[PDB]
């Protein structure tokens, strides 16, 4: 709560937090462990809320680096990118939101991807993920662009207001009744039910009227209208290859639905066995062995991404593009 | 009367095995006790490997020496 402990004065020390790193600059060894234990927060100076903060604005401090991240990418899609030529004919042209310079004959790099545009390939599938979020305008990415910058500012802001705000009494960070609560009832149950709505209400009507060939403004701006009693997966898209976004929609709206449940039997105690991880419960209340079990969990989950990315369809003409779909599983399988 | 260097004056270090062979250090005391085989003690600016910046020297490891100038060890 008290701000006026934030000054530039410790910018220049170069080594206050590590105490091992007092004699400053004696050898280039000292260089190298100032980089290896810079953020080695629990074996710096202070005390375990000094620890608690520093990983929780970190955190917040990642969130902010990785929403500036998605805002350059939306940024590069809207105004560096062939995303209307591939949306009206994604076969044809590659997509490409990355060019080059011509310094040293660097233009060479730069390939023909449409009659108007020369550049790199892309192979990420934020093209099929824009077409399936049903984002078709300019003016719609430049829109989210400006939502991640505005969640970049947030984020660092948080991270500079928590490095005070939270106090050595604080200890909202070990609740962890709370916290899984709150993150599977809100984070990924209400989460999931929003993004059903989001799909239903913006996604479905523009991906039918693409799929048909419609590219009206004013329809731009009847659930389950195409979609057959074929169960999901077992019929395809013939137009685009995927499982229909119905049928994704209502898959979100379930497993939000599923996990408000789990949420709430938990918090009703219905779950029995206790005991049988309650060693866990009283062992793992600890920063690296959190770390570690989300790290496996996220492993595992990058590894079903990889997998699933590739084998279930599910983004518009991302099971034809073939760079698209092999670049996510290998970048996928690697994270695992 | 004082055996070894005055203290503070500029020593160069004869020891062939010693980090600080033939640089010179800063006389930090010597230990009149004639039982002390190396009672000279000299100081370095420059830590060794074992980032030990003091050793303790012999009368005949030790002569005297002007104190560095620019760039000099
Ligand atoms: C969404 C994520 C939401 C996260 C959860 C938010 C929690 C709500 C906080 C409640 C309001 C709050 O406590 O309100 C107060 C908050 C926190 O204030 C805290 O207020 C405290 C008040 O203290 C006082 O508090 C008591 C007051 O009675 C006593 O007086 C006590 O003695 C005294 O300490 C202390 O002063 C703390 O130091 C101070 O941090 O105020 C602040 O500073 C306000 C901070 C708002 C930051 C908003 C950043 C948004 C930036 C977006 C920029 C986009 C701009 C567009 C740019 C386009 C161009 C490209
Ligand atoms: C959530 C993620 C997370 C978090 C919060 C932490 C937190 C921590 N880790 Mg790390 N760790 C992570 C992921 C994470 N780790 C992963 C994924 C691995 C597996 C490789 C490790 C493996 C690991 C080890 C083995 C160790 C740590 C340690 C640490 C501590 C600080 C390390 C430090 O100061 O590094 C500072 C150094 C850097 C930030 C520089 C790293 C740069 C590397 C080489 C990557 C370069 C990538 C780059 C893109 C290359 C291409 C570019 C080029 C072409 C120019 C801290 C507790 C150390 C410890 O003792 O903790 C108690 C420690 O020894 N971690
Ligand atoms: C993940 C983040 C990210 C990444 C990797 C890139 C990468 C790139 N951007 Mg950038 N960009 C980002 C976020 C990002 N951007 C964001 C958030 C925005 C605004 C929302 C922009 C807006 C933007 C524009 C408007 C342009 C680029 C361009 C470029 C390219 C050339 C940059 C250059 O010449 O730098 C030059 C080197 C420096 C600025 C030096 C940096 C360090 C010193 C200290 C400053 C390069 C591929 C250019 C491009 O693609 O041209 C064809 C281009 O015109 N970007
Ligand atoms: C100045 C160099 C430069 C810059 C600034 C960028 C910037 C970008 N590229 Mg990349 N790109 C480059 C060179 C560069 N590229 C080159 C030479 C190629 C080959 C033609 C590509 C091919 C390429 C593709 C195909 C794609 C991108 C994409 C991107 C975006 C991804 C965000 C990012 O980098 O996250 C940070 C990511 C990392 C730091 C990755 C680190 C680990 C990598 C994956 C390891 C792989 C090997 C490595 C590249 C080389 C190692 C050997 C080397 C040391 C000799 C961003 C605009 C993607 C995009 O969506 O663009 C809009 C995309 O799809 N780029
Ligand atoms: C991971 C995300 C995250 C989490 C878990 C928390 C957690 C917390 N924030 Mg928040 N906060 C965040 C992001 C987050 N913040 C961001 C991005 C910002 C920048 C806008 C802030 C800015 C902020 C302020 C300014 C304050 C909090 C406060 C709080 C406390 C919750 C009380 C409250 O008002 O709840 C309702 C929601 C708690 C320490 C308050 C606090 O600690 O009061 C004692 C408080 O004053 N936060
Ligand atoms: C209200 C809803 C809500 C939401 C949307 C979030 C969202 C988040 N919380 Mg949580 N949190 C909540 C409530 C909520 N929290 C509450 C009520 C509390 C109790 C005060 C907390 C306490 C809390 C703590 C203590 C921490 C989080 C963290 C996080 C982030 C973890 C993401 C992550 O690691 O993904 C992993 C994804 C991949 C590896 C890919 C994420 C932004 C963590 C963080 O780093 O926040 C900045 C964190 O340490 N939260
Ligand atoms: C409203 C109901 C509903 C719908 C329409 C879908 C639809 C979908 N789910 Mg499923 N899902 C649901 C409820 C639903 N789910 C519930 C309640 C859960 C538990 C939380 C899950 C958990 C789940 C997971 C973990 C995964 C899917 C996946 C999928 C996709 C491919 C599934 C497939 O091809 O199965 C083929 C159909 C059958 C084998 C017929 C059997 C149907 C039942 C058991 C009778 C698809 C979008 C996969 C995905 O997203 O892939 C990208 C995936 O990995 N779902
Ligand atoms: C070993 C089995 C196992 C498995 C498979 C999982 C699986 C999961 N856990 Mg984890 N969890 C386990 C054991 C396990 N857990 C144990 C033993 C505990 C405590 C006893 C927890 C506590 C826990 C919490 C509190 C949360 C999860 C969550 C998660 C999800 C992944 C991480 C995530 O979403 O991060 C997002 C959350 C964060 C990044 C917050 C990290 C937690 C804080 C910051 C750590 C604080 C450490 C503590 C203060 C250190 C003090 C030390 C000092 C006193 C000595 C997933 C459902 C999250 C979720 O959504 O669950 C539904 C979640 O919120 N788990
Ligand atoms: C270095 C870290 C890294 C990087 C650079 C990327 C990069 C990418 N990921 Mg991500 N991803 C990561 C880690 C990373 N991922 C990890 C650790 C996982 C495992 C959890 C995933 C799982 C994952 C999935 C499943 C998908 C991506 C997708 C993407 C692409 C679009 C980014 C986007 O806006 O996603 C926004 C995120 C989504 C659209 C998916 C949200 C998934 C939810 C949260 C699952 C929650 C499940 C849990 C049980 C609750 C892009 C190439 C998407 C893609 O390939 O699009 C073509 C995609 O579908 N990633
Ligand atoms: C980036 C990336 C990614 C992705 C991520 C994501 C995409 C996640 C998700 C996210 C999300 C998507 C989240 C969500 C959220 C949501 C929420 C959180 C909601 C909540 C709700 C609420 C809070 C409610 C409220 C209310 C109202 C509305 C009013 C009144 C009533 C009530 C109160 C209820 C990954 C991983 C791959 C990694 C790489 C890259």
């Amino acid at each position: 709560a008290i701000f006026r402990y934030v000054n530039a004065t410790l910018w220049s020390k170069a080594g206050h937090f590590n105490k091992a790193l007092s004699k400053g600059a004696k050898t280039t060894t000292w260089i190298w462990n100032l980089h290896a234990s810079a953020h080695d927060f629990d074996i710096q100076q202070g005390s375990a809320g000094l620890i608690a903060r520093k990983v929780f604005s970190s955190g917040l401090a990642h969130l902010s680096l990785v929403f500036f991240w998605l805002g350059g990418m939306h940024f590069h899609g809207a105004y560096l990118s062939n995303y209307s030529a591939w949306l009206k004919d994604p076969k044809s042209v590659a997509p490409s939101s990355h060019i080059a310079y011509s310094l040293v004959g660097q233009d060479i790099l730069n390939s023909y991807t449409s009659q108007y545009f020369s550049g790199i390939t892309i192979t990420s599938g934020f093209f099929q993920l824009y077409r399936s979020e049903g984002i078709v305008t300019q003016s719609q990415l430049k829109y989210a662009c400006a939502a991640s910058l505005i969640a970049t500012l947030i984020c660092l802001s948080g991270s500079y207001l928590h490095m005070q705000l939270m106090s050595k009494f604080t200890s909202f960070y070990k609740k962890f009744q709370s916290l899984s609560q709150s993150h599977l009832i809100i984070m990924f149950g209400f989460g999931s039910v929003s993004f059903s709505a989001h799909q239903i209400h913006e996604a479905l009507p523009i991906n039918s009227l693409l799929d048909s060939g419609i590219w009206d403004p004013q329809l731009f701006s009847a659930i389950l209208l195409g979609t057959p009693s074929a169960i999901t997966g077992k019929l395809l898209n013939p137009s685009t290859g995927s499982i229909f976004l119905s049928q994704v929609a209502a898959h979100h709206l379930a497993v939000g639905i599923v996990f408000i449940t789990l949420g709430l039997i938990k918090w009703c105690n219905l779950f029995f066995s206790r005991n049988a991880i309650l060693s866990l419960r009283l062992a793992y209340m600890d920063y690296h062995a959190q770390l570690s079990i989300n790290l496996a969990v996220w492993a595992s989950l990058s590894m079903v991404a990889a997998h699933h990315l590739t084998e279930i369809p599910v983004y518009p003409y991302e099971s034809t593009d073939y760079p698209t779909v092999l670049c996510l599983f290998v970048h996928h399988a690697c994270l695992s | 009367p004082w055996v070894g260097p005055k203290k503070g004056s500029w020593v160069k270090v004869l020891r062939p095995e010693s980090y600080w062979y033939q640089t010179r250090g800063q006389v930090v005391n010597v230990n009149q006790k004639p039982e002390i085989k190396y009672p000279v003690t000299v100081k370095f600016d420059r830590v060794n490997f074992s980032n030990v910046n003091t050793n303790g020297f012999a009368l005949w490891e030790v002569i005297e020496a002007p104190a560095p100038g620019p760039g000099e060890v």
